């Protein structure tokens, strides 16, 4: 089960300064990037085109180039329509893509956030405000909905283009999506109580099991931190244990992961 | 407006005098305009590579800065961050022991 | 041949300027140009015993001594499509017709999108459609499967000038893909 | 200049009669036939009423000029060699010109047996949702089948009016089974409209096939309906889907 996400980052500082940046993910792996300083979408994997032909991709890229310029100019105008009610700096984020399921199943979405709060979505055949959205958004919505050309484009991309593309992508990059990277652990401590730390790095995929053990007994004081990424699309996790002095003896850190094949890493505290 | 959270960690077990990658994960910020510097003994590291800015399910931004570094007994490595949500730039030091 | 018309077939783009020639084995008394439409009707364009004649987008010249007659088409349109006949009057006052020049005015297909579509019938078989290809595209043949050649656009068509081919078969279920390779 | 009939189907050995008429009061009247790689070849001509001169290819044809206005071409014993398109024209010498003025044309088809004449069966194939989504356009397909002889006229009619924009039609028909001497024909046509125009249920699409077969003059013994000159149509209403 994998999720495809297109993330847009639009910034409008004033009426003469704008910046748009986009990234695309297939699970926790990046397939595309597109910065403002670049004319075309960049592939970040050798399989990022999926099973699309060069002509199919050229047409898709061209439609995104037109969309980027149009989007910028269209939002700059909606502000002229909204002011004094709305003022710069304005942040707009788009989160599109389709969730994938076994067989032929798929669920597409296009979510829009204004100043960080989710305000609009593309539903059915038009743009609509979501619950909680402010009343001034009714007018720009009618301005956006008069663009029947775009509604037909978005309807084609969400309904047909997205599932078709991702399905081709999941086949093109399954060698990368099913990669198994062995974690590497190491122990350290900070200072009459010490705090022992078990660092776990370079593992792929995300599910990992880290525990401080005392023999066959799990130490319930194990505080497992958040997953933070490494630059090479692998994960880093650390698990800490707060212990009284002299009771560090007999403590070990056990690491369990799919890539190790039932052979856990066990690091002893000495 | 959301204040960033800075986390500084190394890619491989730190061995004094051995090449490693220092990572600086900056998260939970808004607006996306941020300035991230990686400093070796207070001086700005020149070929610092930065990930593409992305955002989480909560719409807050996240970015990763990383550089090649070689841990030593003498050198100190840090990550300095400037963001509108802060009056003074926040510095986090790399502590191999943390 | 007393009235030699070249080429037998001409295929020019929309808005293009072209010209047709007629050569004679002897000195002819007059020339008469015709446009035969796709509905088979012959319509006189020009009658000349000497000199040049202009009639809007068309021009015709007849040189008795130089044994030729020309027909010029300025800014070609769909309506110019059809067989252009050139008939001269030989000794014995007999009007002699040339074999003809079939003209085909093609639109400039800018962004080609070659594709195959399966169309369902209006009552309760099925047809395949090869459309949105360019001019430098040749349609194949072959056996219980029928494939049409590139169609000929209506001479009065003012929009949707997309050339296409049709395929069908007696067999059911018929493979829509393996029809146009 | 007019011609009567405009289409005629005859039997090998039958007596065929093509007539011409001009009201311009021109002295000369000419009879031509059109075939490929030959253009138009003169059969017979006339300089006035009561006189007729042999053209270039007169063998198998006779011509009568009863009056100034009418000039007839008679095929006493018709042969499949005479299956052609006959054009008639007038010439006015009194206007010091060699210019001729041509009639609409008459198509003639000489057959072995009239029991082989077949009317066409028409079918309309609705546009694929695949095209409508991708191109934002919609092509309809008219498909005339199992008719004999090869000549038929095909036209599209949207909401009772004939259309020409978006119309593409095959130049010639194709033999349904070429490994047969009396093989029936097939001919297709396309109508391309904007996706929304088709998707509208209030728009009525109809392709019309005009068959050119027998007259009421011809005798019919078969149990099937006389395959006379008729119009056969197939229609479709636009659907949302
Ligand atoms: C990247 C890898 C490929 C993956 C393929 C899968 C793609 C699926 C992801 C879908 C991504 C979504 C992108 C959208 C596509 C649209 C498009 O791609 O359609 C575009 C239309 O853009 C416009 O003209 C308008 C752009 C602005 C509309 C954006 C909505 C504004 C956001 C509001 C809601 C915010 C409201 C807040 C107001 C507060 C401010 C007031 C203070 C471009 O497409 C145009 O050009 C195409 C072409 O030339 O090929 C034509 O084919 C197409 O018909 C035409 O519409
Ligand atoms: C894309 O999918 C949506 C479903 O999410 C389709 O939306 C329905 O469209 C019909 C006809 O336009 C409406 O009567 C329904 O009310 C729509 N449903 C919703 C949830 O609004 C849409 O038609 C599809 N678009 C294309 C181009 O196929
Ligand atoms: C617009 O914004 C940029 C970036 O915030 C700023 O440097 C520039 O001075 C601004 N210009 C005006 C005219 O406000
Ligand atoms: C983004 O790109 C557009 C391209 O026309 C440019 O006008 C704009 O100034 C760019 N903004 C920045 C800050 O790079």
């Amino acid at each position: 089960n994998y999720t495809f996400r297109c993330l847009q980052m639009s910034s409008f500082a004033n009426r003469s300064w704008s910046r748009t940046d986009s990234v695309v993910w297939l699970g926790d792996l990046q397939t595309h990037r597109w910065s403002n300083d670049s004319a075309t979408i960049s592939f970040t994997k050798p399989w990022s085109q999926g099973k699309l032909s060069n002509q199919q991709w050229e047409k898709l890229q061209h439609m995104f180039q037109v969309y980027r310029v149009s989007f910028t100019r269209d939002i700059q105008e909606l502000v002229k329509m909204m002011s004094p009610k709305e003022d710069y700096p304005i942040e707009i984020q788009l989160s599109a893509g389709c969730e994938m399921y076994p067989g032929n199943a798929s669920e597409s979405f296009l979510h829009v956030a204004f100043q960080g709060k989710y305000v609009v979505r593309f539903w059915g055949t038009s743009w609509q405000t979501v619950p909680g959205a402010p009343s001034w958004l009714d007018l720009p919505i009618k301005v956006l909905n008069a663009d029947q050309g775009t509604s037909a484009t978005v309807q084609m991309l969400l309904n047909d283009t997205c599932p078709l593309f991702v399905r081709g992508l999941l086949e093109a990059g399954k060698s990368d999506l099913e990669k198994q990277e062995k974690p590497v652990a190491w122990l350290s401590s900070v200072p009459g109580h010490r705090q022992l730390v078990c660092h776990v790095s370079g593992f792929y995929p995300k599910p990992v099991w880290v525990m401080w053990m005392r023999g066959d007994q799990e130490q319930q004081g194990t505080h497992r931190g958040d997953f933070l990424p490494n630059a090479d699309e692998t994960w880093y996790l650390q698990a800490t244990l707060d212990v009284e002095a002299g009771e560090e003896a007999g403590l070990a850190c056990r690491v369990k992961h799919s890539s190790l094949g039932g052979q856990d890493i066990i690091l002893y505290w000495g | 407006q959301k204040t960033p959270q800075i986390q500084v960690y190394s890619r491989h077990p730190p061995e004094n005098g051995k090449p490693n990658i220092l990572n600086c994960y900056v998260t939970q910020f808004h607006p996306p305009h941020i300035e991230i510097q990686m400093l070796k003994n207070g001086k700005k590291i020149p070929k610092v590579e930065m990930s593409d800015m992305s955002f989480s399910k909560d719409w807050s931004f996240y970015i990763l800065a990383h550089t090649e570094f070689t841990p030593t007994e003498t050198d100190t490595y840090a990550c300095r961050v400037k963001h509108a949500s802060m009056a003074e730039p926040k510095t986090v030091y790399w502590d191999r022991d943390m | 041949m007393p009235v030699e018309q070249n080429p037998p077939a001409l295929s020019l783009y929309e808005g293009a300027d072209s010209g047709l020639r007629c050569n004679f084995s002897t000195t002819m008394k007059s020339v008469q140009w015709f446009q035969q439409n796709h509905r088979g009707r012959l319509i006189t364009l020009f009658y000349l015993a000497q000199g040049t004649k202009e009639n809007g987008r068309l021009k015709s010249t007849f040189n008795s001594k130089e044994r030729y007659s020309t027909l010029h088409i300025k800014d070609a349109q769909l309506e110019d499509s059809g067989t252009y006949f050139c008939a001269a009057v030989n000794m014995g006052y007999k009007l002699t017709f040339g074999t003809g020049t079939s003209l085909l005015v093609d639109p400039n297909i800018q962004n080609p999108d070659p594709a195959v579509y399966q169309l369902r019938d209006s009552k309760s078989k099925s047809v395949c459609l090869f459309t949105d290809f360019d001019s430098q595209t040749n349609v194949s043949q072959s056996s219980d499967v029928y494939i049409t050649d590139k169609c000929v656009l209506d001479m009065r068509s003012m929009d949707f000038k997309s050339n296409s081919a049709v395929a069908w078969s007696n067999k059911s279920d018929f493979a829509c893909a393996n029809a146009f390779n | 200049v007019t011609q009567s009939p405009r289409n005629k189907v005859a039997v090998t050995g039958g007596k065929v009669t093509l007539s011409c008429n001009q009201t311009n009061n021109h002295n000369n009247m000419y009879w031509y036939r059109q075939d490929t790689g030959h253009g138009l070849r003169l059969i017979h001509y006339s300089y006035g009423a009561g006189s007729t001169e042999k053209g270039d290819i007169p063998d198998g044809y006779k011509a009568s000029r009863p009056s100034q206005e009418n000039f007839s071409l008679i095929l006493e014993l018709a042969t499949p060699s005479q299956t052609s398109v006959y054009f008639c024209a007038s010439g006015d010498p009194q206007g010091v010109s060699y210019e001729q003025y041509f009639g609409p044309g008459t198509r003639l088809t000489v057959l072995e047996d009239l029991k082989n004449v077949f009317p066409p069966e028409v079918a309309v194939f609705e546009p694929s949702e695949a095209e409508i989504s991708h191109t934002q356009k919609a092509t309809l397909v008219c498909l005339a089948t199992g008719f004999y002889p090869d000549h038929v006229e095909l036209s599209w009619w949207v909401n009772g009016k004939e259309v020409h924009s978006g119309v593409c039609t095959d130049p010639q028909p194709l033999k349904e089974q070429p490994a047969l001497n009396d093989s029936r024909y097939a001919l297709s046509s396309r109508l391309r409209v904007s996706a929304t125009f088709w998707q509208n249920p209030r728009n009525h699409f109809r392709c019309q096939v005009q068959f050119y077969g027998l007259s009421e003059n011809d005798e019919w013994t078969q149990d099937r309906a006389k395959p006379v000159t008729q119009i056969v149509s197939a229609e479709a209403w636009g659907r949302a889907d």
